C-alpha cells in the first residue's frame, strides 16, 4: 500500500529533561519548565505531585516574525498517572509582559480529543489559535494544561508542543 | 422492410436543450384575455 | 412468412395485405467519447471512459 | 549483473522489470488491435452447402 | 511531513466560566447558562450534581440571516465523573418563543460518537441539522446533553459548540 | 482550519420515541418497534432486559425504487447498560412476506467496528449490502442486532439507522 | 455533508455458523473450520474454550488466479470472552501441501490495530502480503489468530475475512 | 465501498522470534535482540520481566545509502502485560560506534499515539526523524521503547519497525 | 530471413476498435427464414 505522509503534530528532533522533581497544583498553575521559542519537548520519568486543587502546565512562547493573525498549534502528549485522579486536560492561551512562573487570572482554554483510560491519556492534535498580542506590548503563551482535586500521586509521560509557522520536509521516494 | 437504412451521427459536443418546441410556428393556441409577458 | 413465398415467384404484396407495419425511417451510428486522468495519490495513473455521441 | 552461464546471461529476464510498473492483471504490455485479412479462395457459397439440388 | 489543516470543531477563540455552583437532572431538563449567538465554549472547574432522572444541557441559538435550510453544527467536550453515571450523550434541537430555561415536551435527538471509558468521556464530532424554524415565529436552539438516572456526584469539563455559518482562515506557509 | 464537510451517517432529521418498557431476548429476536420507510432513528430513556439467551433488535425496510443492487447502509447508536452483559453488536439481513415481529431462522450478519467499553457501546459506520429481494415476493430488512447470554439489567440510548439512496445537501460559505 | 464511499473491509455478503462446540489452544493451533475461497465470514453465539497455552484461527485459502505478487487481505472482528484471558491478535501466513488442521511450524505474523479492552476486541484493518506460493506446488493460507495462556472461558463474536483481487461496486445518487 | 490502499506501517513480510526468556529494566535499558538493516518484526509468545526501573525496547540500524537529511519512520507494536505496570510507550533516537547491548546516556524521545488500556497497548503511526549520522563514523538506531517503575510480571506481543526508503507496490484492479 | 524489414509507427490517438469484422465483403454467411434485424 501507498504511505500516508499527512500528520498532525511534526515533534522537534530534540527533547528536554525536567529540571524538577515535584509540583503543586493550585489555582495560579505553575509552570513546569522555562518557556521557550516555537517548540519543545518535555519527558519526565518521575514527577512527584503534591496535594492541591487547579492544575500545572508545559507551554511554549509564541513566534511574531510572521505578520499573520490565527495560526496553528499542535500537541502531542502520553501521561500515566499512578492512581485515578479524575482529571481533564485543556490547551490554555494567557498573556504576560514578563516570563511567568504561574498562569494569571485571564486566560482562554480550548477541547482536545484526547483518550482518557484511567490513569492514563494520549493525545495528537492540532488547534486553530489567534497569536498576536491582542494587547501592546505583551507575549503570548500558550500551553498544554490538566486540572483536577489532585492528591498525592506520582506520574510520568512526555509532552510535545508545535506551532506550525513553517513546514517539515521529508523524502519521498516516488516524487 | 422497406426505406431507411440511413445514419446519424455528428460530431461535436452535446449542448444542452434549448427550448422546448418550436421548429415552425402556425397559428395561436393561448388565450388568457389580454397580454402576459 | 408468407411475403418471402410471393415474392419469390416475382409478386409483391402491400402491407395491408400481410397487416404489417410500414418502415418509414432507420438510422444507425456508433458511439465514441474520451478519457478522464485520475491526478491523486492513489488514482494517478487510473482512467475513466466518457461516452458522448 | 547478471549470473549463470553464458546462456542466461544473453536471455532475457522479465524479473527485472518488475519494480518499473505498478502491479496490474494485464501484465507488462497490452494491446487492442483489429486484423483486416482478405482470402482469395476457390470454395462454393454458404447457399450452395446447404441445397441438395 | 504534511500538516493536516482539516478539522472538525474549529472552537471560538473566548472562553466563558460557568455562574453556577449545582444542577438537578429533570424531564425538564435545565439550561445551564443563558444561551448566545452561534458559537460559545463553557469551562466549569467544579459542579455539583444532585440525584434525579433526566438530564441538562449547554446550547446556543441558531443564526437566521442566511436562507439556507440544512447547516453543520459542531461539538467538542470532555466531562469526568467522580462516579460512573451510566449515561448517554447526543445533540438536541428544539424550539421556543422566548428565552429558555428548560427543555420543552418536543425536541429531537441525534448521535455522536464520542468515547466512553467510566465517569470520563470526549467528542469532537459535526452533524447537519436544519436550522430554520419550522414554525413562523420561533427561535432554534441546538444543545449537548448528558441523559441518565443520576445519584449525588461531582464533574468537571469543558463543553464547545459551534455553528458552520462562516470559515476560518489560517496561515499555511506553502500556500 | 478547514472543515471537513464528509461524514458516515447522516442521521434522519426526526427521531421517535420507544412505545415499550421491556423486552426479552430469545433466538427468535424480537424486533423492538415497527418497521418504517428507509431511515429511522428511535431514542429510549429507559428499557428493561429480562433474562434470555439470544438477542433483540431495531430494523428498516428497505426500499426498491431505484434498480441497483448493491447500496450502502449506515448506522449511529450508543447503548449503555447498568451491568456488563458480555455481548457483541452487528448488522442482520433478513427477508419476510409479511410484516415481522421477530427474527426469521434465515439471515446473514455483518461486522462494524465499535467502542466496547462494558455496559458502554458506540459506533458509527457504513456496510455495503445487496438490497434487492433475493427471492421474488419478498421484503428485505437491515437491522442493529445485540447478542449475548442475558441477565436482568437495564439499558438507555438511541439507535439510528439509513440507508444511502439519496444525498443530503448542506450550505458551504467558500462554494 | 457528503457520503465517505471509501472503507478497509468489505465484507463478503454470505455468514457462516460454526460447526463446533469446543477448542483446545496449543502451539499447533487448530482451524476452526475448513478453509474456502478468498473471502469468509464466520459467527458463532457460543464457544468453549478449554485451558491450553497456544491459540486458535479462523483462515482462508489464497487465490492464485492473477499473477501479481503482493496483495491486500482485510479482516473484521468482534470477539468477546467471559473473563480476561490476556491475549494478542495477529495475521498468520502459512503454506501445506493438503487441506490443513492445525498450524504448521514455519509461518509469519503481522501487526494489526485493535481496540482491547478487556474480554473484548475489535478491528476493522488492512495489510498487504505476498500471496504467490514461495515454494512450488504449494498451497497459503492467510487466517486471524488469537493466542495467549488461556484458561477454561467461553466467547462468542464473528470473524471476516477476504483478499482484494477484485472491486465491488456501490449506488453513487451524484455519480 | 472502494478500497482504502493507503496506510501507515507497510510491515516487512518476514518475522523473527525473541531468542531470550527473561529481560531487566534499567536506566542503561538493553536491547532485546541484534539490530538489522532497515526493517524488523519481532514476536514473543512468552518473556518474563524482572523487577527493576527503566525500560527496555527494540531497535534496527538506519541505511545511509540515500543522502537525504529527513525520513520517515513507522512501527505497529501490540503488547500484553499480566499486571498492569503503569508504563507510557515513545520512540528513541541514539547513536553508537559499535553494535548496542544497551542504550547511551544520550538520545531523544517523541510522542506516538497508542492505545492503552491497562496491561493493553496498541499504536500504528509514523514519525519523521533525522537519519543522517549527525558526528562523523556513527551509526543511528531508531527502536521502541518502554519505561516503567517495573515490578516482576510478564508479557506477550510483537513490534514491527520500518524506514520508509523505498515504496512497496499492491495490485490495484481498477488501475 | 526473407522480405519484410518494414515499419509502423503512426501519430494520432489510440481510437476505440470499431466493428468486429469488414474490410471487403464477399458472399451471404447466415440463413435465419428472413430478415432480422
Amino acid at each position: 500500500m501507498f504511505q500516508t505522509f499527512i500528520s498532525r503534530h511534526n515533534s522537534n528532533f530534540f527533547s528536554d529533561k525536567l529540571v524538577a522533581t515535584s509540583v503543586t497544583p493550585a489555582s495560579l498553575a505553575p509552570v513546569l519548565q522555562t518557556p521557550k521559542a516555537a517548540s519543545s519537548t518535555l519527558y519526565f520519568n518521575q514527577l512527584t505531585v503534591n496535594a492541591g486543587n487547579g492544575g500545572f502546565l508545559h507551554c511554549i512562547q509564541m513566534d511574531t516574525s510572521v505578520n499573520a493573525a490565527n495560526q496553528v498549534v499542535s500537541v502531542g502528549a502520553d501521561i500515566a498517572f499512578d492512581a485515578d485522579p479524575k482529571f481533564f486536560a485543556c490547551l490554555v492561551r494567557f498573556e504576560s509582559a514578563s516570563v511567568p512562573t504561574t498562569l494569571p487570572t485571564d486566560y482562554d482554554v480550548y477541547p482536545l480529543d484526547g483518550r482518557h483510560d484511567g490513569g492514563y491519556y494520549t493525545v495528537k492534535d492540532c488547534v486553530t489559535i489567534d497569536v498576536l498580542p491582542r494587547e501592546p506590548g505583551n507575549n503570548v503563551y500558550v500551553g498544554f494544561m490538566v486540572w483536577s482535586n489532585f492528591t498525592a500521586t506520582k506520574c510520568r509521560g512526555l509532552v510535545s508542543l508545535n506551532q506550525v509557522i513553517k513546514e517539515i520536509i521529508c523524502l519521498q521516494p516516488l516524487k | 422492410s422497406k426505406g431507411k437504412k440511413r445514419s446519424g451521427a455528428r460530431p461535436g459536443r452535446p449542448q444542452p436543450l434549448r427550448g422546448t418546441k418550436g421548429k415552425r410556428k402556425g397559428a395561436r393556441l393561448w388565450y388568457v384575455g389580454g397580454q402576459q409577458f | 412468412r408468407y411475403r418471402d413465398v410471393i415474392s419469390s415467384f416475382g409478386g409483391k404484396t402491400s402491407y395491408d395485405a400481410d397487416n404489417r407495419p410500414l418502415l418509414v425511417m432507420r438510422s444507425n451510428f456508433w458511439a465514441s467519447g474520451y478519457d478522464v486522468d485520475g491526478t491523486d495519490q492513489t488514482s494517478l495513473g487510473q482512467f475513466s471512459g466518457r461516452v458522448q455521441q | 549483473p547478471p549470473s549463470g552461464d553464458l546462456q542466461e546471461r544473453v536471455l532475457i529476464r522479465h524479473h527485472d522489470y518488475d519494480q518499473c510498473f505498478q502491479s496490474v492483471q494485464l501484465l507488462q504490455w497490452n494491446s487492442q488491435v483489429k486484423f483486416n485479412v482478405t482470402v482469395y479462395r476457390n470454395l462454393p457459397t454458404t447457399r450452395d452447402s446447404i441445397m441438395t439440388s
